[PDB]
């Protein structure tokens, strides 16, 4: 669970999120894991919680990719390879030791207030 | 609400992706 | 996936277990990650593969639980807190820098040649 | 094959545990 780059929180004040110990870059593999590649119906509907899917299918977050909360400024993001098999965890943005490591979500899954726009 | 509502829907998905809409 | 603890392979002669880099002695936890805890039904059809099932139910194997292959000398195997939820990998058996981690079945998925028995 | 089969078992299970038979 806990590695010398990041760790898992279970924080003094967050929920289920990641914690980067570091000291990333613009652009660093803070961790990669890989991922099931199912179709919506059963699949969908029994793993309707943590499911990474795309415009084709619903994968699983086999590796960490779940535990990614939804925060108004995530300093890291994660990449996929051909396919939703493959998955790995960058640093959108250089990160300070003590920063929360999550992802977004995208059109589905929403946040909270809408206050993500200049316009 | 006083209007058409879809429950079903084709594009029904989860988590977004990293660069793909 | 890589980690200076073990490696994922992946190998030049393995299938898809994981390979033990160290150095490590009888009882030693190499790796640990959460899992999953559901029935059977649809859960065991769409998930029939990488199922850590109890007596009792059928849990999925969040980490790399599914990862560990069937060998006739596991140097290493698994624990399971109360409930199928969080999974440790310890080592039964001190392991060699160069050695293949694993774990067995049980009842249930058989394993290939009869030959672990002395009588 | 010429005998008493049984397709269905209510103890089918998959993986087995550490230590839990
Ligand atoms: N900023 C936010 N506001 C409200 N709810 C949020 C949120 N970020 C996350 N959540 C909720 O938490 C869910 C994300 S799953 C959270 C990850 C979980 N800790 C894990 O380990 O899997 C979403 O369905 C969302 O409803
Ligand atoms: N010693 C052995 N002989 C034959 N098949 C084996 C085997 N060890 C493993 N397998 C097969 O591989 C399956 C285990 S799943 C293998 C782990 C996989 N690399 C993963 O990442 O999930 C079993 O159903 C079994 O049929």
């Amino acid at each position: 669970m806990f590695n010398d780059r990041v760790i898992v929180k279970k924080s003094p004040l967050g929920g289920y999120g990641v914690f980067a110990r570091k000291s990333f870059e613009k652009g660093e593999l803070v961790e990669e894991c890989l991922c099931i590649v199912r179709h919506n119906d059963d699949w969908g509907t029994a793993l309707e919680d943590y499911l990474f899917s795309r415009k084709n299918m619903s994968a699983m977050a086999l590796g960490f990719g779940a535990i990614f909360n939804h925060s108004k400024d995530p300093n890291a993001r994660h990449e996929l390879t051909a396919g939703l098999k493959r998955m790995r965890i960058f640093t959108i943005k250089p990160i300070a030791i003590g920063e929360e490591i999550t992802i977004s979500y995208g059109d589905d899954y929403w946040l909270s207030r809408p206050r993500l726009t200049q316009n | 609400g006083k209007a058409p509502r879809k429950q079903l829907a084709t594009k029904a998905a989860r988590k977004s992706a990293p660069a793909t809409g």
